[PDB]
């Protein structure tokens, strides 16, 4: 496994799909980056280093597999069923009610991100609560521009614009590359687009799996399986795929979410937006109870777009 | 240059209170600190800050030392309210609030008077400009606690 | 490949922002993160394709030859040549290389992206007044790591109290340098200001716009990083302006605020990143990264910009390094 | 490679009486300061200030019709000639105050309400010390100036040869207790210098300076010094600058009882009489256009028959006598 | 980095004075008669000249206003009070224009070692003026000293 490291120049677009053309709407505010964004910025460097055939031209997906993608200060997006009490988030495990999983009530959930290791801690079921220090939140930086006339140096007529950016120190990216050599083309450029506004990052490249990727969480039927990108297709099918890649059978599951990922992008093939997706949005968690006990993998894809980056899912215990 | 500001709030403060607490019931000694206050940098800057320790001086010698000043033990406001703003002024240019504290003096412990006739030109004009600032967080305070 | 642009200011630059949150009624661009001044690459990209537009449509861009636009637009765009050059004289467009090198102009976005990517220009060295030596060319740790890890990858420890300082900036023997109004003592140190200068020297070369680069060695003072955001928080220019009704010959109504302003002889640095020219049907001189780079250079090398706001009150006027 | 600009004219200014250019009231000592430059200290004059003056003489003369271009030039009939249908209702505007007349608006920019429609064509550049006055024992006092100040002479010598694309237009060491001094300044048998409250060594340039300034300001020097000027280190004249300005304690007093009325005593500050700073002011391309001014040549000419040997009031103050200039416009 | 003659001013003055409140800490009489001279030269200064001030000390002690260098006169031998401090004051004044505070300090005086009274009838009126300021400015300080530390 190759991992990629992104620092960026500045700042990072990740526009949220909304109309944004000069002399109209004029605003564009960031997400967190998407999986595909990354994924596209990689097959844009190698359309153009003239290896047509790893891209997947006019195709949802390339040849090669994003495994998936992760912001760093390495951090996560806080697991949905910590909630929030006073000065403390705290982790609220599955209780049953009918024969059915389900989250007791303890209060609504506040989005932050946490370090990776707050997270292993988390996924071993060793993490009671976290200081609200801890706790990160992604820092924006509001631009606001015009465009001047070309003589008159003045504001030309509804020609002023807004941008939110994102303040972020670095991305990784994982892939799986099946020998179209992506790790020695990486290697020969220093940075690339990301993102919108011609945003640049710069380009690091080693061969290596991330710890959080083999860890050794043993045998058991309660296991978690926390999502670190969206997560794209029917939660019924989701959990159907899981079954059958640990062939293991299924009691019963929880998912504890949150609002829909709203997916769609730019083709720049066809020059014109993507179909709208939905999908389980980061830091969701599945809960599940398995006929017979499992050896809980560290990581496992799950759903639709798997090389685009989705469906990153890391796995954990509970009790 | 803004710890700095703090740091000459938190001295001004406390040596006006000294005098609010010392002479509570006495309005002429606070009374004139305060003009006095308002006055030193005036002085200072029509006749220099070596004149106006001098000044100073003169409304108390065996020695120049801002340390064997005694204001309580004067017989009149006047007298009394001069000899505790020189020690107050003496005191933050050679000890600052301590050095326990960021800003601990300019001098390390020299008498101000004697340091400027020592030190260089750039000693004392940074001098200057420092006793100046706390006189200028002195008057603040002392419009409004006397 | 990239090209590094040194600017260094000569008078006072505001380079406006809107939403950044202060006490100030027009207060300049800033780093959400740390703080800092910045320039935005969105600001400095309008300034150097305004100067290169001029140029071009002047005839006076190079590429070792004279360029012609309109020729080259011809024996570019062919039969829709005489189309584009009228949007040009419309100003609906921009002229070739311009556009090749920036982008096209709104009204042609889709057809293909601009070559470069302008960095936001980054602070290096911020002026502040010095009792010995007029004024330091002040940094931090966090800035020279900052400077370190953009060129490292496009190929220091002090307390608040301590200084790694030139000879000019210390008192004799008293081992103490003095910014402003505050006292910073002299930590030991060999190679650091000597290493920063040689970064510079390589980046910008040995003349530093216009004076040796050994002289700059002798007046800069690395301070600790909360001092340092101190300086450039609280000592950058605040100047009340006003507005005089000549009817009466006193302040207009509404006719007073607050500006500020980044000093003269501050240095910023922005990473100009290059990709392929995006335009189809290249001219061959400029059909690649490198010979839009090397135009680039040769364009803005030695320069004079006007960078942010208030031009006609001799404001933001930098000399360029490239 | 300052292709923004064509040309550009230095103003010199000497100031004739003590000038208080504001920077607005402190809590200090220093009630009223004058404008400086933050990070060397040095006193200065915002471009903003001296382009509001500049503007304003200017304006009152088209009104006036003592605007020469080339002849008498007429505000009303060439805005008939330019703007043709609507010149009429563009004449009343100007008569209301709302805008200023059309020369006025081609070299400063338009009155606050038309500020949308064009830039002004002139850059006012701030103003800077190049020679300040300093007491002296002997010889009166002493045209002072430092190398840091002649670099910065020299650099902007290089912008003017930058835009006026002319390569022919475009070493001075001190100790802080050395001086290269004039004839009247020396004391008699001793080889120094007594400047202020400073004792300086006379070290063995001024020819040459002179020589400069004989250049932007031609023969004559404001109708009047080499035997005067006197070059220090820097950080001395830095010291001069912030430290030998006059300050002066003025009052208001109660009309009926002759004292000093409340809230009626504060310090002020003043540049002094005999300074003299200069400006750069560069001219780009007029961006609103009758062909008298079509061009920045002919922008340039107006401004330098306009303001050379004028007199200008800079700063504020003027009714108690203050900041009376004479400006010299050299190409 | 240099310093100003007005730290030189303060020092030498500083100096003088406690020469003098330790050469007679016992002798309250001729310190209160220095500080009484002291008071009083600016003034005859400004009236009278300072050629006429330091010949008018001179006069005091009964010596040849013509024929004396200022080296020679030694404070310590003089029995009355008056004669002790006129000397010093003299001496001081004059020792202040000739060698200032040192010839390696930031004032080494005007009149390059040569005696100020023969200096004054001898040089130019311009020379005197540069003299008489300068006279005036130490004994500000002698002044400022004296009112602090000697006592009555
Ligand atoms: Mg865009």
């Amino acid at each position: 496994m190759i991992e990629v490291t992104f620092t960026p120049y500045d700042v990072l677009l990740f526009r949220e799909s909304r109309p944004f053309d000069a002399g109209s709407e004029s605003v564009a505010r960031s997400i967190i980056p998407l999986p595909q964004t990354v994924a596209g910025a990689i097959r844009t460097l190698l359309f153009y280093k003239g290896l047509k055939n790893c891209v997947g031209v006019g195709e949802e997906e390339p040849e090669f597999t994003l495994v998936g993608i992760a912001i760093g200060t390495r951090i996560y997006p806080l697991p949905f069923n910590i909630i929030k009490s006073e000065k403390f988030y705290k982790v609220v495990n599955p209780g049953r009610f009918l024969g059915k999983l389900i989250l007791p009530p303890k209060g609504k959930y506040k989005s932050g991100y946490v370090t990776e290791s707050i997270l292993e801690k988390y996924l071993k079921g060793e993490l009671k609560e976290v200081e609200e220090n801890k706790v990160i939140r992604i820092e924006k930086e509001k631009r606001i521009g015009i465009k001047l006339s070309r003589e008159k140096k003045v504001v030309e007529e509804g020609m002023l614009y807004t941008v939110e950016f994102l303040r972020i120190e670095k991305i990784y990216a994982w892939i799986e590359d099946p020998g179209c050599g992506i790790k020695d083309i990486l290697s020969s450029y220093e940075f690339l687009t990301l993102g919108g506004e011609s945003r640049v990052a710069f380009v690091e490249v080693d061969d290596k799996t991330p710890d959080i990727f083999n860890r050794e969480l043993g045998s058991t039927k309660k296991a978690l399986f926390y999502f670190s990108t969206p997560t794209i297709g029917k939660v019924g099918e989701i959990v159907q795929e899981l079954e059958k890649r640990l062939n293991a059978k299924i009691d019963d599951y929880l998912l504890v979410s949150s609002r829909p990922t709203a997916i769609s992008g730019w083709d720049m093939h066809e020059k014109k937006p993507k179909g709208t997706k939905f999908a389980i949005p980061p830091g969701s968690v599945l809960f599940v109870e398995f006929k017979e006990e499992v050896e809980v993998p560290p990581y496992i894809k799950l759903g639709k777009l798997k090389k685009l980056g989705y469906g990153l899912a890391l796995g954990g215990i509970w009790e | 240059i803004r710890e700095i500001e703090q740091e000459r709030a938190s001295f001004a403060f406390k040596v006006v209170s000294d005098i609010k607490d010392k002479y509570s019931q006495n309005k002429k000694v606070q009374g004139k600190y305060s003009s006095y206050a308002e006055k030193a940098p005036t002085i200072i800057l029509n006749n220099g800050l070596g004149a106006t320790l001098a000044f100073f001086l003169s409304k108390l010698i065996d020695d120049v030392d801002y340390k064997s000043i005694n204001p309580e033990s004067f017989g009149n406001a006047e007298n009394i309210a001069y000899a505790f703003l020189y020690k107050h002024l003496s005191t933050w240019l050679a000890e600052g609030n301590g050095k326990d504290s960021a800003f601990s003096g300019l001098t390390n412990g020299e008498d101000p008077l004697k340091y400027i006739m020592e030190k260089t030109a750039i000693d004392v004009a940074i001098s200057t400009e420092e006793a100046l600032s706390i006189l200028n967080w002195i008057k603040k305070f002392a419009k409004a606690m006397l | 490949k990239a090209v590094v642009f040194g600017l260094y200011s000569i008078t006072p630059v505001h380079a406006g922002s809107g939403a950044e949150l202060s006490v100030i009624d027009l207060p300049i661009q800033r780093e959400r993160h740390t703080g800092f001044p910045v320039i935005w690459g969105q600001s400095l990209k309008g300034v150097l394709r305004s100067r290169f537009r001029q140029l071009e449509l002047d005839e006076k861009i190079e590429v070792s030859q004279k360029w012609k636009w309109k020729e080259k637009t011809k024996e570019v765009l062919k039969e829709k040549a005489d189309e584009f050059i009228k949007k040009v004289e419309e100003r609906k467009r921009d002229p070739l290389l311009t556009e090749i090198v920036f982008g096209p102009a709104t009204d042609g976005a889709s057809e293909h992206a601009g070559a470069v990517s302008v960095g936001d220009a980054k602070i290096l060295l911020f002026p502040v007044r010095s009792a010995k030596g007029v004024f330091a060319f002040v940094t931090s740790p966090i800035v020279i790591q900052r400077l370190k890890e953009d060129f490292e990858l496009v190929s220091v420890e002090l307390s608040n109290n301590e200084t790694i300082a030139g000879n000019a900036l210390i008192l004799n023997g008293e081992n103490k340098v003095i910014l402003e109004d505050i006292v910073l003592k002299v930590k030991s140190d060999s190679n650091v200001i000597e290493n920063l200068v040689e970064v510079l020297k390589t980046l910008f070369g040995d003349n530093f716009f216009g004076k040796p680069i050994e002289s700059i060695k002798e007046r800069i003072a690395i301070v600790s990083d909360d001092v340092f955001k101190s300086f450039t928080r609280f000592s950058t220019e605040i100047v009340a302006r006003v507005r005089i009704d000549a009817e009466k010959g006193t302040v207009a109504r509404g006719g007073l605020w607050y500006e500020e302003f980044l000093p003269s002889d501050t240095l910023m640095y922005s990473l100009i990143a290059v990709g392929s020219p995006k335009k189809e049907n290249l001219p061959k001189e400029v059909d690649n990264t490198q010979k839009i780079v090397n135009v680039l250079k040769v364009t803005f090398n030695n320069a004079f910009l006007q960078i942010g706001g208030d031009e006609t009150v001799g404001k933001g006027f930098v000399k360029v390094r490239a």
